[PDB]
């Protein structure tokens, strides 16, 4: 679970 | 917990807010501000080609900022703030997107940096300046900037992308708009987006401002306060821009460079945090350059609101309008012109009319005088800077004192300061009150006490201290 959002 | 729980960002409904009210209130200045700029550099009209390219490039910069803001804020308010999951604006939504936000941004910090080359070549080498550049070549060189800006931004299609990140295959609270592809290629693209539009501009930004600033301290109470002004504007520029855009290409940085096995729920919570705090401040830039980039303007200042070596010797030399004979009995006319040593006044007044270029009969405007002043000072550095005895001594000083050395010059000339042999090595190695001692036996003193005294002084303490005169 990493952030998505650039 | 459902197919989508995973998508989902945990940040308190108050910071929701607080950084709402905080964007919107740079929505309103910031759209402004850029556009009463475009609107006030249109009716201005100046009539010099270097003072308009500099108009040309500021408006550049306010539509690149106005951009930023009409086009990359609205969707980064509902979807990266507010309603994370699902990405509402489709495939190429997604692409269109990053592709606009980042040829505004290119389109900035090159306008910046253009800018920055712009002022240095006026400033530093006005020869080649007005060989260099008029008003149909900057008006070329803004178009440049554009396509390169664009052309910069391409890769941005083929690497963002819409998808389904959703545990379930395909649920359509899932969708997502985020890189995709491999990590080695979104690693390699970041890099290029931080050097190209941070990196590079930070040197060219920090150099030469860093050089004009010093430049036009030099070069320069009441009549040239704008000019100080302006020094201050110019390091302010460069703080300006590390504190508003470094912490976001941090950011872009880390989204690529941890990797999965590190990534917590407390580093993802902290990112979604962070990217508010990045993203508040990457705006603020927008908003702030209309009001930082004009505001020691003359007539700006006003219009929102309706919504060294100058100053030591023009105590010195004066300024006279007719033409008058110097100390040693010479035509001089303005702030220390010498027109000629001939004891012909007609001579003079020929060499005057030849000056300028129109037939005077021995009077001028003040505009005109300082147009001969600013040229007879650049004649002054350039001799200093070629000499090999007055180079290391001026490179070895502080401003005031440099400035000290220019008066000299411009009195006596090159060759004539070049003379004081062992002054200037005392000057050169700080023995300031040696100097003073030594100086004050010279030829140069008995022939004008006053002004020689006020610039000994001058260099014995590098203060204001003998210039109480200035206005």
């Amino acid at each position: 679970r990493r952030p998505y959002i650039l | 917990a459902g197919p989508n729980s995973d998508l989902d960002v945990n940040t308190d409904i108050y910071s929701k807010v607080l950084v709402t009210a905080i964007y919107l209130a740079l929505f309103v200045v910031g759209t402004v501000g850029n556009s009463v700029t475009l609107f006030t550099l249109a009716r201005k009209k100046s009539l010099q080609s270097l003072q308009s390219t500099v108009h040309y490039h500021l408006g550049s910069l306010a539509l690149s900022d106005l951009l930023i803001l009409l086009l990359a804020m609205p969707v980064e308010l509902y979807n990266f703030i507010w309603v994370h999951h699902p990405w509402a604006f489709g495939d190429a939504g997604c692409r269109g997107y990053y592709f606009l936000r980042d040829a505004c941004t290119y389109a900035t910090a090159l306008n910046v940096a253009s800018l920055s080359v712009a002022r240095y070549l006026a400033i530093c080498h006005p020869f080649k300046a007005k060989t260099l550049m008029s008003r149909s070549r900057t008006k070329k060189f803004i178009s440049a900037i554009w396509l390169a800006s664009a052309l910069l931004a391409i890769p941005m299609l083929f690497t963002m992308g819409l998808q389904n990140r959703s545990a379930d295959g395909t649920h359509p609270g899932g969708l997502v708009c985020t890189p995709i592809v491999d990590t080695a290629t979104v690693k390699v693209v970041i890099q290029v987006n931080t050097f190209m539009s941070f990196l590079f501009p930070m040197l060219v930004i920090s150099i030469l401002n860093t050089v004009i600033a010093n430049k036009l301290t030099v070069m320069v109470p009441g009549r040239v306060q704008a000019l100080r002004h302006g020094v201050l504007v110019l390091r302010a520029v460069v703080i300006a821009f590390v504190v508003c855009w470094l912490p976001y290409h941090v950011r872009r940085l880390m989204f690529c460079y941890i990797s999965d096995e590190q990534w917590t729920t407390f580093l993802f919570d902290f990112y979604h945090y962070f990217y508010m705090l990045t993203n508040a401040l990457f705006y603020a830039s927008s908003a702030i350059n209309p009001i930082l980039y004009n505001l020691v303007s003359a007539n700006f200042r006003q219009v929102f609101l309706s919504t060294n070596i100058f100053e030591m010797l023009r105590i010195d030399e004066g300024l006279r309008l007719k033409i008058y004979k110097d100390t040693e009995g010479y035509y001089t006319i303005g702030i220390g012109h010498l027109l000629t040593k001939s004891p012909s006044l007609n001579a003079a007044k020929s060499e005057l009319d030849k000056a300028i270029g129109r037939n005077t009969n021995g009077v001028i405007t003040k505009d005109e005088a300082e147009k001969l002043f600013n040229q007879d000072v650049d004649a002054a550095v350039r001799g200093i800077l070629r000499n090999a005895k007055l180079k290391p001594v001026y490179d070895s000083l502080d401003a005031v004192r440099r400035a000290a050395l220019i008066n000299m010059v411009f009195q006596m000339g090159e060759t004539g300061v070049a003379g004081f042999t062992n002054s200037l090595r005392m000057l050169n190695n700080k023995r300031w009150d040696e100097a003073a001692v030594n100086l004050a036996k010279s030829r140069w003193y008995n022939q004008t006490p006053n002004r020689a005294k006020r610039v000994i002084t001058t260099f014995r303490t590098g203060t204001w201290d003998a210039y109480g005169s200035g206005s």
